[PDB]
């Protein structure tokens, strides 16, 4: 999983 | 001072709920190690569906099954990073994102998907229909993958994932397989549409595609449709019926 | 069946807060068609804040200011439009919105724009606290107008609107006097730079800018920038002094 | 004001  | 009104005038027609999209990822972490990176790594997500046979699961004392909500959903959870879809990005924003525990890997660069727990996956719909139903413009194009929304930089939640179950099950997109033939059939026959009809109907499902597309990129693209649609194979390989499935959502599920 | 555990795991630092933007409009229409056009037309706002000198505002049985909800935050209402900033776009997703009623004037067109109301501006003042209070991505610069974001189409809030006293109130964002002008010295010596890179500064600030700019759009940037801070002039042309804000700007808020 |  990954803000921007 | 002065306080607010929130009785007098509603909206009612002209407004929507903030989230439109739900997507879907493999943590590819054991439990523990994954409650921790969501928890205050440097990422969350919204709920996470343990799978109840890791022995960190058991160890951290759940009999499981559970659903664990980490980002109470009026909140911004992060899991989608930079992202696409339907003609927006950073769906942090404005989905809801939901990791499943399951260890696929990433080995420079061969991959290795472990099939989801059962337990897993019905927990998953009774969660996802729950969502749906609470979410109106989360129509079934927008129950989404990383892989679709972060191509190709992601492909969680994988080939594992049964969607076409979810999609029996009222969560997310399918296509009718008559009207995919009818494409496929067409397709042989009538020869294939050029990359630039293509391109622009993978655009309309909803995928965010670069100004210029490398096939290179397109792998990538067709990769993730696949393992979405078409999990049978998922080598960024343009095919007829891989082909033939992109119109026949686009027909069933369009503007 | 499966219920949820709240109250297992709970992400703390790597999560956020939905909503990042608060935008402004006036109406230009008065209460009674205000609160028509926001409830059952199409578009509306998350809170809308009359101006009590409004003949329906009065008929619909109200005297003194009050501050209405009528979407609640955790919603999305229908007010920004086709917008962006800060690299974002349709801001309507992220943003809290609210309207003023104010009797602005497009003819077709000539800006007629009536100065606000002081109780109107109290309560916006209180409210957009309030606000920001609770939305910690609300930084300075994303407290805007909707003319800053739908640059050319909207000229909204307009230049009667005190950004000034807001800013002292603690809301939205304002240059130091000082640092502007030393900006305003240089262009004065070393010249004002060209669009290109003035742009970059916009671009900067947050203006979420188009592909390419001619001298007719740059005019509404300019305007549009202008109106909100300085609304002393804004005819659009290019002063030293709306440069010299800008770039004082973007030097007090590196984002 | 003003969907997209
Ligand atoms: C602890 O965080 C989890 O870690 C895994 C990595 O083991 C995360 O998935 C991985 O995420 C990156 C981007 O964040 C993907 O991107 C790959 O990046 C390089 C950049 O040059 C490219 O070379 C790759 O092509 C690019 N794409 C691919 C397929 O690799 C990783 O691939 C991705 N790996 C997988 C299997 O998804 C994961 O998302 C994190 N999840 C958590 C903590 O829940
Ligand atoms: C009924 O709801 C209000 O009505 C209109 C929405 O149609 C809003 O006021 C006017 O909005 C338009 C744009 O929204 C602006 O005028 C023109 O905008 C178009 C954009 O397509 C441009 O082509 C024109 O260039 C522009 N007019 C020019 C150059 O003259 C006006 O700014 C605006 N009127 C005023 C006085 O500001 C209004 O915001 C809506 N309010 C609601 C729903 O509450
Ligand atoms: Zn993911
Ligand atoms: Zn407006």
């Amino acid at each position: 999983a990954x803000k921007x | 001072m002065l306080t607010i009104d929130y009785n007098s005038y509603r909206t009612t027609t002209p407004y929507g709920k903030r989230v439109r999209f739900l997507v879907l990822h493999y943590t590819a972490l054991d439990f523990a190690a994954s409650v921790k990176a969501l928890t205050t790594g440097a990422a969350s997500a919204h709920y996470l569906i343990p799978a109840p046979h890791d022995p960190s699961y058991k160890a951290a004392g759940f009999k499981g099954q559970r659903i664990f909500n980490l980002v109470a959903e009026e909140d911004r959870a992060w899991h989608a990073g930079v992202s696409g879809w339907a003609r927006r990005d950073n769906l942090n924003d404005t989905s809801i994102g939901i990791e499943i525990v399951n260890l696929a890997r990433d080995d420079d660069g061969v991959f290795t998907f472990p099939d989801y727990e059962r337990s897993q996956i019905n927990a998953l719909k009774q969660l996802a229909k729950n969502i749906l139903q609470r979410y109106p413009d989360m129509t079934p194009k927008n129950v989404v993958g990383h892989s679709d929304i972060a191509v190709g930089r992601k492909s969680d939640p994988g080939p594992k994932l049964p969607w076409k179950e979810l999609y029996e099950a009222g969560i997310g997109a399918w296509y009718d397989d008559a009207t995919r033939d009818r494409y496929r059939e067409g397709f042989e026959r009538d020869g294939l549409p050029p990359r630039a009809d293509l391109l622009e109907a993978f655009r309309l499902y909803g995928y965010a595609l670069p100004a210029t597309v490398d096939d290179a990129y397109f792998a990538s693209l067709l990769r993730a449709f696949q393992m979405h649609f078409r999990p049978e194979n998922y080598d960024g390989a343009l095919d007829v019926e891989t082909a033939a499935i992109l119109y026949a959502l686009n027909e069933k599920y369009p503007a």
